[PDB]
RNA sequence: ACCGAACCGACUAAUGUUGAAAAAUUAGCGGAUGACUUGUGGCUGGGGGUGAAAGGCCAAUCAAACCGGGAGAUAGCUGGU
RNA sequence: UCGAUGUCGGCUCAUCACAUCCUGGGGCUGAAGUAGGUCCCAAGGGUAUGGCUGUUCGCCAUUUAAAGUGGUACGCGAGCUGGGUUUAGAACGUCGUGAGACAGUUCGGUCCCUAUCUGCCGUGGGCGCUGGAGAACUGAGGGGGGCUGCUCCUAGUACGAGAGGACCGGAGUGGACGCAUCACUGGUGUUCGGGUUGUCAUGCCAAUGGCACUGCCCGGUAGCUAAAUGCGGAAGAGAUAAGUGCUGAAAGCAUCUAAGCACGAAACUUGCCCCGAGAUGAGUUCUCCCUGACCCUUUAAGGGUCCUGAAGGAACGUUGAAGACGACGACGUUGAUAGGCCGGGUGUGUAAGCGCAGCGAUGCGUUGAGCUAACCGGUACUAAUGAACCGUGAGGCUUAACCU
């Protein structure tokens, strides 16, 4: 309702970049080990985007040392420090869930040149 | 300590700066008007009665209107009672806000949990189903056996059977108070509270502690 | 969410390839073992010249699950396998000398500091 | 439990429901008053009224959208030629339900559903 | 005539 | 399963105690035609709230 | 000989069991040019027929059909009087 | 009991006893500590998964604080199964001359019932509660819940030659169980969007629709939900069991008991949550409503006529995170109750038409376009009609106290 939208709107971020599924993206997140706080980078293809305002999330997939890793980031969370898209991908779908079953040359994504 | 009557508005998250997201329930707790104060002399116990919100003037019946006019306050949507401890006293016609709950850490939230209708034994009592195959015939989600043979030759009281589930008064205890917001009339507690969205709740300071 | 009779890959170089979770230790009627949890395993495939043979029963720590871990801001880290690191029955320190693949910060305790030190990537 | 769900099942499967609401929308547009059972009249409101809005905004693509929902060129023509400009100043509520008793055969609540300017 | 559960043998010979 | 003893006319009446119909509380007069009708229903002639809604 | 419809059959499961049906329905299943299957007609008769044999089948009945007769068999048994 | 009381095992649901398996309290020890042995109190909760086998049992593997012993028609087939033992087929070994027979074995083999009554789980109607009614309560009583591991500090302290290693108290974090919820991660989402095979149709191209399990698939809103995430078990108090005592005689001593006094457990009564005045012992508080006339008689808690119809309710309609039906909640023009409409949000993924490139399938621009169910904020366009109906007219007798 109006109250919930007001609370969410005073919590949301103001500078999330516009990215679409298929994009290769670097997400720098905060990692706290011991007492030191630093930035760890996760680079991969956004395979899913769920837009719900404050509750918006996006699923990124990478291949890490021979293992496929999916991370679902909360877009407005303080731990997600920075999002930067490196490569625009050309897909015809909103959720790229076949990239799990595909591997290697088959998981290639064409570049979106406009 | 007495409580306040609010309404469940919905749930949200609160991101806090060490980056943890607290699931909060937002309870709109606007000003509750003390209507009647009861005492040991006249009624035999100590309580206050509060009302909240507003109700249609053509639908406030004459006894309710007379009661509210005797207190001298505008008609609300209901009447609730709160037992008083010994050190605390209130007067008739008096407004109470969330600034009372400004200094509490945990609350007890009471509301009418949602009605699931006539529910079965598997949904109601966590009964186990029987086999879906291996010959089983028309007995997949049935209750099973409900007794012993000739002794006692009866079904014992309180036997867990199917029936009405939900739509009933439920208390969730010891919920953290994430935020008290006086100017917007908001109480943000951590976690879920019983009932549907837009529904009446009674929030009291925690009794367990 | 690893239960009994579950086939897991070995994320170290002890000499096994597949193992089967046969018991979830640490509780009565316990059903599942998440990331960072001790299980009892038996070995179903082995490298011919490994440190362990087929048919050994020993312990393991679940370090990767397809169900994934949840992070306190609400995040979730999922993998494409179930992978464990073998441990002795008594010492409960790893047998192998190297760990393959990423592991998670949910193993960051003093019990598994060797695994965290030898892992290639800690997510 | 059907908390916050809409629509009536009407003792028919989904294809039968869609087919008869297409038929009833065609009949109601053709005749401008029809007598049907009361829940069928309420669901006929929910089917018919967006078709009159689509008729308010005239285009070739809107005509093609109405031919896909009514599958009838005569109904599409009468919509876009008459009920567009007739209701062009009215914001919703193009129909009216008047209860008229119970069927002799099976004791039903009948109701006339009619367009408002008839 | 007769009921099938009376003609049957597994339930009629229930207590031999 | 089936009864062991025959129920009586007393218990038959007690079960049928709740079977009684309820007549309509009151009919209506129309402000134009003057005909009694069910409330929120059009009349037999085709009037409703004083307007001829259906022809004939 | 092989795969597979018609056609013949009846291996498994659920439904039904005061059934839609005094033996079926649904989904799968076996044979399907042969020791095959089928229409019309004929023949074999009850201690008898016929039987690639189950005491199986002989008109919803079979360790001896059905119908009438000896017959109101007999009943140291049960019920009723 | 033979004019029938269905049998082992499994499943589902259990409930009771205590001769206690764990957790709780203590005495003795051939009890240094850790771990035990044995006995006494204690029934609040808890009290394995698999391999083999028809198995209960047992053995084995691996856990747990523990994997209790029994009753209940060796609980439970008008609740499921049908592996075993129990019909008809067939075979083996053995017995018999044979038909056949074996608590010997092996393969195959129809498990019915629409619930009248009691019981139990839910949910209503009537009347009562002494004028009628709307609310909020009090709490007699009744039920739910009651489990526990591990790590860390105290402390490598007490104890011990070493090895080892605490009681008491405190902090954190788990397993099983239970309630609530849908903000998150998910599942469903045959009512939304798209891809596509075959075929048919809309005169034909283009575009669409029907049918094939939703034709097959890919996503997915709201709702419902768990695997998701909040909370819980308590602390405290009273009276105690085993047990430990203080003072103290009977019995000049001694003695926990006879007089008197104090401790003492998850059992008991409360404390926590829910139902709860049909609690016929029907309770309390606050508010609202009704202040006419007349006639008969077996002259009393009597009947009848006219006038009057209140507070409230019911009915009717729009309906709901409420619901089998009743019921409960919101609203009825002085209106946001539902549908529609407007704007947004979400989901899908760049519509059709046209133009351009290509021989063409097709690609690009208009274009994150079109469409978008149950969602969010709004808006009287449609539907919730004036009425009519039920409910009355000051409410018994006796005895005390107050005013007068
Ligand atoms: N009960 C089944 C089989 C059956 C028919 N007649 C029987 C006689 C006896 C035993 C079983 C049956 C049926 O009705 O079709
Ligand atoms: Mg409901
Ligand atoms: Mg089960
Ligand atoms: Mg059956
Ligand atoms: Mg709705
Ligand atoms: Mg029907
Ligand atoms: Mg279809
Ligand atoms: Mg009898
Ligand atoms: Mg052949
Ligand atoms: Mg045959
Ligand atoms: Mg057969
Ligand atoms: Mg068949
Ligand atoms: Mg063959
Ligand atoms: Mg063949
Ligand atoms: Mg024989
Ligand atoms: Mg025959
Ligand atoms: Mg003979
Ligand atoms: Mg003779
Ligand atoms: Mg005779
Ligand atoms: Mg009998
Ligand atoms: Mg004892
Ligand atoms: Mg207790
Ligand atoms: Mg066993
Ligand atoms: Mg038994
Ligand atoms: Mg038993
Ligand atoms: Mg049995
Ligand atoms: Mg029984
Ligand atoms: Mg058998
Ligand atoms: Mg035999
Ligand atoms: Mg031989
Ligand atoms: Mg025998
Ligand atoms: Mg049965
Ligand atoms: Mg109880
Ligand atoms: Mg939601
Ligand atoms: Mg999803
Ligand atoms: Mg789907
Ligand atoms: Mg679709
Ligand atoms: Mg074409
Ligand atoms: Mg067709
Ligand atoms: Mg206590
Ligand atoms: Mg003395
Ligand atoms: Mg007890
Ligand atoms: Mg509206
Ligand atoms: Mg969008
Ligand atoms: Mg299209």
């Amino acid at each position: 309702s109006n109250i919930i939208k007001q609370l969410e709107q005073e919590q949301m971020k103001q500078d999330v970049p516009s990215f679409r599924p298929g994009d290769t993206v670097e997400v720098k997140v905060w990692v706290v080990e011991g007492s030191k706080k630093r930035l760890q980078a996760f680079e991969g293809v956004v395979i899913a985007i769920r837009n719900r305002g404050l509750h918006s999330a996006f699923t990124v997939r990478k291949i890490s040392n021979g293992e496929g890793v999916e991370r679902v980031f909360q877009t407005h969370s303080p731990v997600v420090d920075s999002i930067s898209v490196k490569r625009r991908g050309a897909v015809r779908k909103a959720k790229l869930y076949y990239l799990r079953e595909r591997t290697g040359k088959a998981a290639r994504i064409k570049e979106r040149l406009n | 300590m007495i409580g306040l009557v609010g309404k469940k508005v919905g749930m949200t998250r609160i991101f806090t700066e060490d980056g943890v997201s607290i699931p909060v329930t937002v309870i709109e707790v606007e000003a509750n008007r003390v209507t009647q104060v009861k005492d040991l002399a006249n009624d035999g116990y100590r309580a206050i009665q509060v009302t909240t919100g507003a109700k249609k003037a053509n639908r406030v019946t004459k006894p309710e209107a007379g009661h509210f006019a005797k207190a001298g306050v505008e008609a609300g949507r209901g009447l609730w009672e709160f037992r008083l401890a010994e050190g605390e006293e209130f007067t008739v016609g008096q407004s109470i806000s969330v600034e009372l709950f400004a200094d509490v850490k945990k609350v007890d939230v009471t509301g009418t949990s949602k009605g699931k209708g006539f529910a079965g034994t598997v949904k109601r009592w966590n009964f186990r189903t029987q086999d879906a195959t291996h010959g089983n015939s028309l007995s997949h989600r049935v209750p099973g056996s409900i007794g012993q043979n000739q002794t006692p030759g009866k079904v014992f009281k309180g036997k867990k059977m199917a029936g009405q589930m939900g739509n009933e008064r439920v208390t969730v205890q010891s919920l953290d108070v994430v935020r008290v917001d006086a100017e917007r009339n908001l109480l943000l507690v951590k976690g879920a509270v019983p009932g549907a969205t837009g529904s009446d709740l009674i929030v009291k300071p925690a009794v367990k502690a | 969410m690893i239960q009994e009779q579950t086939m897991l890959n070995v994320a170290d170089n002890s000499g096994a390839r597949r193992v089967m979770c046969i018991k979830v230790l640490g509780g009565s009627h316990r059903r599942y073992a998440g990331v960072g949890d001790i299980i009892k395993i038996t070995i179903k495939e082995a490298i011919p010249r490994g440190k362990v043979k087929k048919g050994d029963v020993l312990k393991a720590v679940v370090v990767r699950t397809k169900k994934g871990v949840r992070r306190p801001d609400g995040s979730v880290i999922r993998f494409d396998g179930n992978a464990c690191v073998l441990l002795n029955n008594n010492s409960e320190q790893p047998i192998g000398t190297r760990i393959f693949g990423p592991v998670t910060r949910e193993l960051r305790s003093e019990k598994f500091m060797k695994i965290i030190s030898l892992a290639p990537e800690v997510l | 439990m059907r908390h916050r769900k809409s629509g009536r099942q009407l003792n028919r499967n989904s294809s039968h429901r869609q087919a008869m609401f297409r038929n009833m929308a065609g009949s109601l547009v053709r005749h401008e008053i029809i007598k049907t059972t009361l829940p069928k009249a309420k669901e006929l409101r929910r089917v018919v009224e967006p078709l009159i809005t689509l008729a308010k905004t005239d285009s070739v693509a809107n005509r093609r959208l109405a031919f896909a929902r009514t599958r009838d060129n005569e109904i599409v023509a009468k919509l876009f030629n008459e009920l567009g400009p007739r209701f062009a100043s009215r914001a919703g509520g193009y129909t009216r339900i008047l209860k008229c008793g119970f069927r002799a055969g099976d004791n039903a609540p009948m109701a006339y559903i009619e367009l408002v300017d008839r | 005539t007769s009921k099938w559960f009376n003609i049957d043998n597994k339930i009629v010979d229930h207590r031999p | 399963a089936v009864q062991q003893n025959k129920p009586t006319r007393s218990k038959r009446g007690m079960r049928r105690s709740h079977d009684a119909l309820t007549a309509v509380t009151s009919l209506s007069v129309d402000k134009t035609s003057g005909e009694k009708h069910l409330r929120h229903h059009i009349t037999a002639d085709g009037y409703y709230r004083g307007r001829k809604v259906i022809a004939k």
